[PDB]
């Protein structure tokens, strides 16, 4: 029910101390070395995270998505790449297996994930099939008591580091999106090979790369859901993840704001600190309102999912609005640091580069607009 | 009346200086009460430390020589002091607030069932009521409270080392030697000392450091920092520095202080040749005590220093070393 | 093997500053936390729970808010929590405090009792050994490592110059130090259930064994006569000579107490 309960307070207290002590002083080392944070994954796992909103019987912690989203928010507040490693793991990889996988499947794949012993990833986007998701070109065909997989997925978060991949492929092209099926694919199988980790603008710690399937043989027992269900499985999976990313934006926005408030008080120009000029205040005001506004939209989506009310539109309003809010606020943030903001000794610029992707992936802000307007026009 | 008793501390048969300071304050408290001053000496072969105590103001020297006191272990010391204090009946008992003092006193005052004030910094007996006003700093140091022990005797306190001032050693005065016998049996020797190992002072991070000697651009070279590390040794704190020095290759980033290094709030900060941009000042503005050396009296750092010295680094620093190295050579 | 840890919820007095433009100390914003020596002890106990199979119980004296301390401790790995609240304790000094806590321990099965060296708000570092005296147990302070072998505890005792390697037959009280270990984080889910189910025991005076004339101010030998706030730092002097200069430095240092 209520979100100012001491329970959640106590989670937030945990998250903040983990963030400041374990994540914050790695942030830019991962930006500059463009390196995956293996250490803060295993550290993260140990303190419970990596399975926050899954039943204990499957190796998760017994939490709710609100306490999970709280975690993504409080991580991206200090380091955006780390935020996505989690949100991608819990929302994109773990959840479809939790929701659509049977009992054998939830025991062999869902438990290693929820316990933090392994790392999860979701592969849907292809070079010729991005926002138009149904133009999948990777094929799955059933041969004996194995499936054979051929094709490529580009831009997949938590590629190389990840252990379990929830990939989508056409099993009947001649039915469109009623022809996609979803498969659980373990890193190590013959034929499953990786790309080169991409060079990107800001989320440089997150390992993003290509999945390559060359006559890749898979047990038929790895089909997640029914044949042809994959489209709907991926669609509903993204509804959840949009919440994670919206909170990622939120984290970023709130961290960038927290940093400027620190600075604008220390820095004196013209005899008085920067915080004493009407424009820096009014800008801070406009920023805090956008962040607060966004907070409400993010968690109302979460709340909806936990109560099992429908949540896909709610999640899209949170993705659109926090993504924009992240971008505006980080930008105003660097501005307010002045020259020093533009240097990489301070973190605000990295937050600004981090922010931009929150308008793009897990569905672009245009896709969100398509969603919101669609449930409005009938 | 009673007497004013100071519990002496010795480590491998040398008196700790805080003891002799405490005998200092002891002669004042005792003179304000019209009573004399007593010393509790505890150890194994502690003979001769006695004459020292006499010289530093002690009038009675209560002595407990036993090989159970050879090495400090809480209980033999507690039992001994209880017996000896209970026997003298002091108006006031002072321990030095050390790792021994702050371990031994609370246990003694409990067994007596009196009251104890810890880590004190000021003592004096009120004109009216003649109680010992014991003032100690609390609440992480942001508070100064004055506590009294209304009814129970002896009035007890652990006192901060370095705060009370000693007496002038008088080689003529001998004192009375009390030669107090104490038995020590099994229910007291319960803690057994397997090994006494002495290791070194354990380098610490600058964020945690107590004193910082901080290098600026002013020093002018990497080996020129040795003179700082030399001084850093004599005060115990570590060396930190401005981004200037780190950039120039003189120190690890781990020693950088300021908006993009480390924020440090130590008890002392010595700025050696730092101009003090806001990038640096907002790193250490909150230190308890800041001392700065610069050639430029228009340096902005002086705008923050509690003691702004204007001089050459390479001529102040060695003079500060010579003055202090004779300081702890003599005392 | 039974381990009882005495944690005290304190306001974090590192984060206290005095506002120069009001004079007093900054009132709010200071979070309440497990005093750190105490969190450290709690760490050493849960370490023992994981290695030897011990049973960690945790107790705190204070007002209802100190519940949060026990819940933090529980989610870190403790098994039991006791919050001890009573009007009776109002004004307690370290005698009337150690005796209160001692009287509870009369009713809590123990083999090791762990407390922190110093509570960062009263700053006396006196309750640990006074509790041990009341209960007539051997005590070890300034603890830098804790190991057990069978019926005995092995402890390293930290000193100014040396450090002792010690051995005691259980029972015993140990005061633990803020560094010495690095305290593990809570587990989610441990937080979720510590709040969703809530096994935390709240004891009143009825639940302890004490002479009530040993509780609270009326039971406290020492008492607070006057107490005043820290003086705001002064102006600061800027000086021009030489080698009289280092004397400039050292006589102001002697003033703030480092005469060595
Ligand atoms: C760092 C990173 C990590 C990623 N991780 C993953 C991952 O783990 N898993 C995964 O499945 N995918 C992942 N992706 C893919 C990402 O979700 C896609 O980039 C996103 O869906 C947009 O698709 P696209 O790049 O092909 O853009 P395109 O579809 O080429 O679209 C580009 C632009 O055209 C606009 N546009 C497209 N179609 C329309 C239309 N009909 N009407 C109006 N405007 C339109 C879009 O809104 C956008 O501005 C990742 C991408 C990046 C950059
Ligand atoms: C993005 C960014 C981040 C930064 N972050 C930090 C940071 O975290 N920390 C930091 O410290 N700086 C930082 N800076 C730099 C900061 O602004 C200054 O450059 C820094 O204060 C330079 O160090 P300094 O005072 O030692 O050197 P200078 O300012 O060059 O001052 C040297 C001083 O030494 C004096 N002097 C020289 N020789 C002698 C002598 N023999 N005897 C006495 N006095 C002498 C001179 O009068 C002068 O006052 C940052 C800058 C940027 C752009
Ligand atoms: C300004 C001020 C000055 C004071 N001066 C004195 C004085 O000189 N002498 C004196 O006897 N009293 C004094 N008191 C009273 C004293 O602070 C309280 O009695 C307090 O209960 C015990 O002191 P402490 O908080 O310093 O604890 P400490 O003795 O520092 O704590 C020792 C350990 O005991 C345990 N512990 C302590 N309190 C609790 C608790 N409430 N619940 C659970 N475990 C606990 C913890 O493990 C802690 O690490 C003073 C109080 C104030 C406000
Ligand atoms: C899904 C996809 C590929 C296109 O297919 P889709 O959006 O499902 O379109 P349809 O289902 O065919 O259209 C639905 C129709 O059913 C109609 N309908 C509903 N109920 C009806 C009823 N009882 N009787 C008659 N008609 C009805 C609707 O009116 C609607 O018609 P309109 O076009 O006039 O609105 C694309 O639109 C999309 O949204 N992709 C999102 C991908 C994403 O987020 N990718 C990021 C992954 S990266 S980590
Ligand atoms: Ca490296
Ligand atoms: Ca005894």
């Amino acid at each position: 029910m209520d979100l100012n309960s001491k329970k959640y307070q106590m989670l937030k207290e945990l998250y903040v101390s983990f963030a400041e002590n374990e994540v914050k002083p790695l942030a830019t080392e991962l930006d500059e070395e463009e390196r995956f944070p293996y250490e803060t994954v295993e550290k993260m796992a140990k303190a419970g995270m990596m399975g926050i909103p899954y039943p204990k019987e499957y190796g998760g912690e017994g939490g709710d998505t609100v306490g999970y989203i709280m975690a993504v928010e409080e991580l991206s507040r200090v380091c955006g790449t780390t935020g996505v490693i989690l949100s991608a793991h819990t929302s994109l990889g773990s959840w479809p297996i939790y929701q659509y996988g049977n009992e054998e499947q939830k025991q062999k794949f869902l438990r290693p994930l929820a316990s933090g012993e392994k790392l999860g990833a979701f592969g849907l986007t292809e070079p010729n099939a991005g926002t138009d998701a149904s133009g999948q070109q990777t094929t799955a065909v059933l041969d004996g008591d194995e499936y054979i997989l051929n094709g490529s997925k580009i831009f997949i978060t938590n590629a190389i580091a990840g252990d379990i991949y929830v990939v989508m492929a056409m099993t009947d092209k001649s039915k469109g999106n009623k022809g996609i099926s979803a498969f659980i694919v373990e890193k190590g199988t013959p034929g499953f090979s990786f790309g080169v980790k991409e060079k990107k603008m800001g989320i440089r710690g997150s390992a993003t790369s290509e999945l390559i399937f060359e006559d890749c043989r898979i047990p038929k027992e790895n089909l997640l859901g029914k044949e042809g269900q994959g489209f709907k499985i991926a669609m509903s999976t993204l509804d959840g993840g949009r919440i994670g990313i919206a909170a990622q934006a939120l984290g970023l926005a709130q961290g960038a704001l927290d940093e400027t408030v620190k600075y604008v008080k220390e820095r004196v120009q013209f005899g008085r600190p920067l915080s004493k000029f009407q424009n820096t205040q009014f800008q801070l005001a406009d920023m805090e309102v956008k962040v607060q506004a966004a907070r409400h939209l993010v968690y109302q989506a979460a709340i909806n999912k936990d109560l099992g009310k429908p949540y896909g539109v709610e999640a899209a309003m949170a993705k659109l609005f926090a993504a924009e809010t992240a971008m505006e606020v980080t930008t105003k943030a660097v501005q307010l640091h002045g020259g020093y903001g533009y240097t990489r000794d301070y973190p605000v610029e990295r937050m600004m580069r981090d922010a931009k992707i929150t308008e793009i992936y897990e569905g672009t802000s245009e896709v969100q607009r398509m969603v919101i307007s669609g449930k409005l026009l009938k | 009346m009673g007497n004013v008793l100071v519990v002496i501390e010795q480590r491998e048969n040398v008196i700790q200086t805080v003891s002799l300071e405490l005998l200092g304050k002891a002669t004042e408290i005792a003179k304000d009460y019209d009573t004399k001053v007593s010393a509790l000496l505890l150890g194994s072969k502690v003979e001769g430390l006695i004459d020292t105590l006499a010289h530093y103001g002690a009038d009675e020297v209560i002595v407990v020589d036993d090989e159970a006191l050879a090495v400090y272990t809480t209980e033999p010391y507690t039992k001994a002091a209880y017996e000896a204090i209970k026997a003298a009946d002091p108006i006031v008992v002072l321990f030095g607030a050390t790792s021994i003092g702050r371990d031994l006193a609370p246990r003694v005052s409990a067994r007596i069932h009196t009251g104890l004030t810890a880590d004190c910094t000021g003592l004096a007996v009120a004109e009216d009521t003649k109680l010992l006003l014991m003032t100690r700093p609390a609440f992480g140091g942001n508070i100064m409270a004055t506590i009294v022990c209304k009814d129970f005797r002896p009035q007890m306190s652990t006192v901060r080392p370095g705060v009370m001032k000693k007496n002038e050693p008088d080689e003529t005065k001998e004192a009375v030697i009390n030669r107090f016998k104490v038995e020590f049996n099994d229910a007291d020797k319960l803690v057994q000392v397997v090994q006494v190992i002495k290791e070194a002072k354990k380098q610490v991070k600058i964020e945690d450091a107590k004193i910082l000697v901080s290098a600026g651009r002013g020093m002018g070279g990497k080996e020129n920092l040795d003179i700082l590390y030399e001084l850093a040794e004599i005060i115990g704190g570590e060396v930190s520095g401005s981004r200037a020095t780190i950039d120039a290759g003189w120190l690890d980033k781990a020693r950088q202080v300021g908006q993009t290094g480390k924020t440090v709030r130590p008890d002392l900060y010595i700025a050696c040749g730092i101009s003090g941009a806001i990038q640096h000042i907002a790193g250490m503005e909150d230190a308890e005590f800041i001392v700065a050396i610069n050639k430029n009296p228009e340096a902005p750092i002086f705008k923050y220093a509690d003691v702004g010295i204007v001089g050459d680094v390479h001529k102040v620093l060695p003079e500060l070393i010579s003055q202090l190295s004779v300081a702890k050579e003599k005392g | 093997m039974n381990i009882v840890v005495c944690i005290k919820q304190v306001p974090d007095t590192t984060e206290v500053k005095l506002d120069p433009n009001t004079g007093t100390l900054i009132r709010d914003g200071v979070p309440s936390i497990i005093n750190p020596d105490d969190k450290a002890g709690l760490e050493e106990a849960i370490k023992l729970k994981e290695e030897m199979g011990a049973h960690v119980t945790v107790i705190t004296m204070g007002p209802p808010q100190a519940d949060m301390a026990l819940k933090e401790a529980l989610a870190m790995g403790a098994d039991r929590g006791i919050l001890l609240t009573d009007r009776a304790f109002a004004g307690a000094d370290t005698w009337a405090t150690s005796s209160a806590l001692a009287g509870a321990l009369k009713n809590i099965d123990f083999d090791i009792i762990i407390a922190g060296r110093q509570a960062i708000d009263g700053d006396t570092a006196q309750v640990g050994p006074q509790i041990a005296e009341h209960l007539n147990l051997p005590s070890i302070t300034y603890a830098e490592e804790i190991k057990t072998e069978g019926e005995y505890v092995l402890v390293k005792r930290q000193f100014e110059d040396c450090c002792h390697d010690l051995k005691v037959k259980m029972p015993c009280l140990i005061t633990t130090l803020k560094d010495m270990n690095t305290p593990r984080y809570m587990k989610v889910g441990r937080i979720y259930d510590a709040f969703e189910n809530d096994v935390v025991e709240t004891w009143t005076v009825k639940d302890i064994e004490v002479d009530p004339s040993n509780l609270g101010l009326k039971g406290s030998p020492t008492s607070v006569f006057k107490s005043f706030t820290k003086s705001v730092k002064p102006a600061g002097t800027i000086y021009n000579e030489d080698a009289k200069t280092s004397a400039g430095i050292i006589i102001d240092k002697l003033k703030e107490k480092y005469i060595i």
